[PDB]
């Protein structure tokens, strides 16, 4: 199905100029399917960008292939993971000749581990493992073409993830112990997304829980399949209008810290919690706060209490429920009753937070996700 | 009922993650559309991309193993 294609010098810095002034730290996957006669990595078209991108000053990462389980598949060459180490051990030595000789590299975008993918994944570190900086592999719960509208709010579709997640782990500490775990590229569901789902309020269910779950199962970054493009699962349309998905992200982004804790309901499925210690770069808040986040999947509202010593505390509600009448389907989403939309072409809205009475239970409506912001809870491990 | 109590670990962190948690990806296909420039060009596009930094952007995907790099390329 798919032909060779080339792209230009332009092309290259588009992408970098859009990543740079976006502040934003550029990954750039190179083609690992240009062979040689004894099926090894013939490296000198690679030379050529690593050469240019040298030459223009660019601060670049890099990967090798993309997805090789499906290689036979898609190009009828057949690259085992004891070969493609010894290719990743070819890069690495281009990079440490080039102008960034510290060039982070990272490898080898596996799928999810499943038999095939697993025994790949485990002769690639045998060999490779050396040279690369993280383990990238990537994640799909659903085929776009036949998922439905119920898989996207079914948390025993969201369980599936862990075993992935403890899959990779599996064999990453059998090999490399410590070495660093990335979600290379993942979101909701595969071809493209969901039709009229991976697009709307319901795909942000499947969201928010692969967060946490990644955070608190030990995956250090997760990348996003797709900021914008032609998939469904993108977070920004064809128009330049961010989904429901963007404005979860960008509520992600300011409120949730590094610091991962932990949180749980007593009698524990459709009621799934998160804990960090709140984003310290954000202004309103303080060293030691908190940062819940909640994903409720039952059909009515759930009342969520906090324990001694963060029950009388100064609660901050952010809550996301979508502007009808589209409901889960919807493609607009209401920040406690406010539509986010952009201000204008240049500025993002103020995110305003609403405060809750001191000392009240934590309203979670159906089919709904929300943080609160537990203020001056003084966690020592925050600070 | 529907009143439930939470638990809370709080005594130390259980991991750290990146300040880049939550990345984005661009799939390496999107170089094969005639308006690439136009599209990552948009000052709208870039100002939503702003709003996620920090963040890594991985430009990869299938494409990623049909691409060439041509330095003479109009
Ligand atoms: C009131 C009622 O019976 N409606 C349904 C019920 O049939 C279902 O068993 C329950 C738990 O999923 O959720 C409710 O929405
Ligand atoms: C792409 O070009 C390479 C050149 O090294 C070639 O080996 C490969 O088969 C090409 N793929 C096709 C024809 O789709
Ligand atoms: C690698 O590919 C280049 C460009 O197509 C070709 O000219 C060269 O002979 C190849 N080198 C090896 C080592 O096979
Ligand atoms: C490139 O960027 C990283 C941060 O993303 C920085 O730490 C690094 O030093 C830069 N490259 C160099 C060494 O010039
Ligand atoms: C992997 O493929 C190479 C040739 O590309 C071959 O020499 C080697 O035996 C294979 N590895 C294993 C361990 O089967
Ligand atoms: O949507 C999909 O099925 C993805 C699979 N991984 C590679 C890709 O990101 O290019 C997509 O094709
Ligand atoms: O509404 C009920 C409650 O939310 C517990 O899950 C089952 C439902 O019937
Ligand atoms: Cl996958
Ligand atoms: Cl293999
Ligand atoms: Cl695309």
């Amino acid at each position: 199905k798919f032909k060779n294609s080339t792209y230009s010098r332009s092309s290259v810095d588009v992408l970098y100029t859009f990543a740079n002034c976006s502040g934003l730290d550029l990954i750039f996957g190179l083609n690992a399917l240009l062979r040689t006669a004894d099926l090894q990595w013939n490296s000198s078209n690679a030379q050529l960008l690593l050469d240019y991108c040298s030459s223009k000053g660019y601060n670049i990462s890099w990967e090798l292939g993309n997805e090789p389980n499906s290689f036979l598949k898609k190009a009828d060459i057949f690259i085992n993971g004891s070969q493609l180490g010894e290719d990743f051990i070819q890069l690495h030595k281009l990079l440490r000749k080039s102008t960034f000789k510290n060039a982070k590299l990272y490898g080898p975008d596996v799928g999810q581990p499943r038999r095939k993918t697993a025994k790949m994944l485990k002769s690639f570190l045998k060999a490779g493992g050396e040279v690369i900086d993280s383990v990238t592999w990537h994640h799909y719960y659903l085929n776009g073409r036949t998922a439905t509208r119920e898989d996207f709010l079914n948390p025993d579709v969201l369980d599936i993830f862990i075993s992935s997640v403890q899959k990779v782990f599996q064999v990453v500490e059998s090999t490399r112990p410590g070495k660093k775990v990335w979600l290379g590229e993942t979101s909701s569901a595969y071809g493209g997304g969901a039709p009229l789902l991976s697009d709307t309020f319901a795909a942000g269910f499947m969201w928010l829980d692969k967060l946490g779950l990644s955070a608190r199962m030990g995956i250090e970054v997760v990348m996003r399949q797709v900021f914008f493009g032609a998939g469904n699962y993108h977070l920004v349309d064809e128009n330049f209008d961010p989904l429901p998905d963007y404005w979860l992200s960008l509520l992600f982004k300011k409120l949730v810290g590094t610091k991962v804790l932990m949180a749980s309901v007593q009698g524990s499925r459709k009621l799934r919690v998160y804990l960090h210690c709140t984003n310290t770069d954000n202004p309103r808040y303080k060293e030691g706060d908190l940062t819940l986040y909640a994903i409720n999947l039952h059909n009515v509202t759930k009342y969520l209490r906090l324990p001694y010593p963060f029950s009388n505390k100064q609660v901050d509600k952010y809550l996301l429920r979508p502007l009808g009448p589209h409901g889960l389907l919807s493609k607009s989403v209401q920040l406690n009753g406010l539509t986010l939309k952009m201000v204008d072409d240049q500025t993002l809205p103020p995110l305003m937070e609403k405060p809750l009475r001191p000392g009240s239970s934590l309203g979670l409506p159906a089919f709904s996700y929300s943080f609160f912001v537990i203020r001056n809870a003084k966690v020592a491990a925050c600070i | 009922q529907d009143v439930v109590d939470l638990d809370f670990f709080t005594q130390e962190p259980l991991h750290l993650v990146s300040p880049s948690f939550l990345s984005v990806t661009i799939d390496a296909n999107l170089a094969t559309d005639p308006r690439f420039l136009i599209l990552l060009g948009s000052p709208k596009l870039r100002t939503l991309a702003r709003g996620l930094s920090p963040a890594y952007l991985r430009f990869g995907g299938t494409k990623t193993d049909f691409l060439i790099f041509d330095p003479k390329k109009e």
